[PDB]
C-alpha cells in the first residue's frame, strides 16, 4: 500500500502545515541525488510502480476525508479517492493510463475525467483564473467538502475545478517551491485568504524551465536567463542557481549528473 | 508541429500580423506566446493561456494585441505602431503538459521583423 500522509484543517496551524509539507518532501525522493544544493524528485526511467505514488489524506471540521495520490516523479495530482468512488485526471499517453490503474485498486467506482489536471484547462473549467482563487486554510477546508460530495452528485463542475486548483497549489507547489510554502505559511499565520499574485504564478509555471536551467548550469550560471514577475507583476530575469536555492525545494529529474 | 505565417519588413508606423498554430499531442496544452530576440538576449514579447491570462512586455502595452483561437490552437499576434526597436527574430511558444505547466515546450522557426 502507497504511502499516506495525514493532513487537517481542523485546527491547524502554521506549524501542522509546515509539519505536513515536509512529510510530503520527505516521501517524494529519499533526496540522495542533490544537484547545487536543490533536491531532485526520482527519475521516472528505472522507477518501479510500487515506488511510483504517494497518497495525502485530507479531512476537515466536518471529518469528511479525501485521499490525494500524488506521482513521485513530479509531485503532481494524478487523482484522488473519497469513499467508494476514485477520480482521474484524464491521462496524456497509455503509460500513464497503465499506471494509475496501481492507485485505489479496491476501489468499487473508478472515474477518468474527459479533462487533465493542467492549470489552463481547470482555469477554464473553474470560470476563473488562479489570480482570482483565494488560498489559504478556509479555501482547503472548502475544497476538501467538494471533492468529498463530487462523488454523492452534490459538487459541479466548475467548483470541482476550482477545489483542485487549490489543493494543487497548496499541496504540490508548495512541495516543490518553499516559497510557496512560505506564501501558505504567511495566509495561515495572517488568517487570511488570498488569491496567489503573480510572483507565485510565474513560479508555479516556470517549474520545469527552472529544473532543466538548474540542472545544466555551469559555475552556477545558467545558460540562458529564466524570467519571472515579481509581486507587481513586473518582469526580472535569474541568471545563477544561488537567487534560487532559497526559492525552489524540488526539482523534477531533467538531466543526468 | 507549429506552423507560423506573418512577419515581413515595414516602415516606423506600419503593423505586421504573426500566427501561429499548433498541431499533434496538445491535450494538455497551455500557454501560446511570442518571443523576440535580436542580434546580440531572447525576450517574451506576450503570451496567452487559453483561460484569457495575458503577459506582455511593457515595450509594447497598447501597441501589440496578442489574441487566442482555442478551437485551432492558434495564436495571433497584432503589432500595430512598429517602432525601430521591434527589429527581431520572432518565435511562437507553445507550453504543454498534465504534470506541470512547461512539462513540454515547443519552438517555432523563427519570422523576420524589420522596421526601418
Ligand atoms: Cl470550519
Ligand atoms: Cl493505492
Ligand atoms: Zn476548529
Ligand atoms: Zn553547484
Ligand atoms: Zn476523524
Ligand atoms: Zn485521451
Ligand atoms: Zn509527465
Amino acid at each position: 500500500q502507497y504511502p499516506i500522509i495525514n493532513f487537517t484543517t481542523a485546527g491547524a496551524t502554521v506549524q501542522s502545515y509546515t509539519n505536513f509539507i515536509r512529510a510530503v518532501r520527505g516521501r517524494l525522493t529519499t533526496g540522495a541525488d542533490v544537484r547545487h544544493e536543490i533536491p531532485v524528485l526520482p527519475n521516472r526511467v528505472g522507477l518501479p510502480i510500487n515506488q511510483r505514488f504517494i497518497l495525502v489524506e485530507l479531512s476537515n471540521h466536518a471529518e469528511l476525508s479525501v485521499t490525494l495520490a500524488l506521482d513521485v516523479t513530479n509531485a503532481y495530482v494524478v487523482g484522488y479517492r473519497a469513499g467508494n468512488s476514485a477520480y482521474f485526471f484524464h491521462p496524456d499517453n497509455q503509460e500513464d493510463a497503465e499506471a494509475i490503474t496501481h492507485l485505489f485498486t479496491d476501489v468499487q467506482n473508478r472515474y477518468t475525467f474527459a479533462f487533465g489536471g493542467n492549470y489552463d484547462r481547470l482555469e477554464q473549467l473553474a470560470g476563473n483564473l488562479r489570480e482570482n482563487i483565494e488560498l489559504g486554510n478556509g479555501p482547503l477546508e472548502e475544497a476538501i467538502s467538494a471533492l468529498y460530495y463530487y462523488s454523492t452528485g452534490g459538487t459541479q463542475l466548475p467548483t470541482l475545478a476550482r477545489s483542485f486548483i487549490i489543493c494543487i497549489q497548496m499541496i504540490s507547489e508548495a512541495a516543490r517551491f518553499q516559497y510557496i510554502e512560505g506564501e501558505m505559511r504567511t495566509r495561515i499565520r495572517y488568517n487570511r485568504r488570498s488569491a496567489p499574485d503573480p510572483s507565485v504564478i510565474t513560479l508555479e509555471n516556470s517549474w520545469g524551465r527552472l529544473s532543466t536551467a538548474i540542472q545544466e548550469s555551469n559555475q552556477g550560471a545558467f545558460a540562458s536567463p529564466i524570467q519571472l514577475q515579481r509581486r507587481n507583476g513586473s518582469k526580472f530575469s535569474v541568471y545563477d542557481v544561488s537567487i534560487l536555492i532559497p526559492i525552489i525545494a524540488l526539482m523534477v529529474y531533467r538531466c543526468a549528473p | 508541429q507549429l506552423v507560423e505565417t506573418g512577419g515581413g519588413l515595414v516602415q516606423p508606423g506600419g503593423s505586421l500580423r504573426l500566427s501561429c498554430a499548433a498541431s499533434g499531442s496538445i491535450f494538455s496544452i497551455n500557454a501560446m506566446g511570442w518571443y523576440r530576440q535580436a542580434p546580440g538576449e531572447r525576450e517574451l514579447v506576450a503570451d496567452i493561456s487559453s483561460s484569457g491570462r495575458i503577459n506582455e512586455a511593457d515595450s509594447v502595452k497598447g501597441r501589440f494585441t496578442i489574441s487566442r483561437d482555442n478551437a485551432k490552437n492558434t495564436v495571433y499576434l497584432q503589432m500595430n505602431s512598429l517602432k525601430p526597436e521591434d527589429t527581431a527574430v520572432y518565435y511562437c511558444n507553445v507550453l504543454a503538459g498534465s504534470h506541470y505547466y512547461d512539462e513540454y515546450e515547443y519552438w517555432g522557426q523563427g519570422t523576420q521583423v524589420t522596421v526601418s
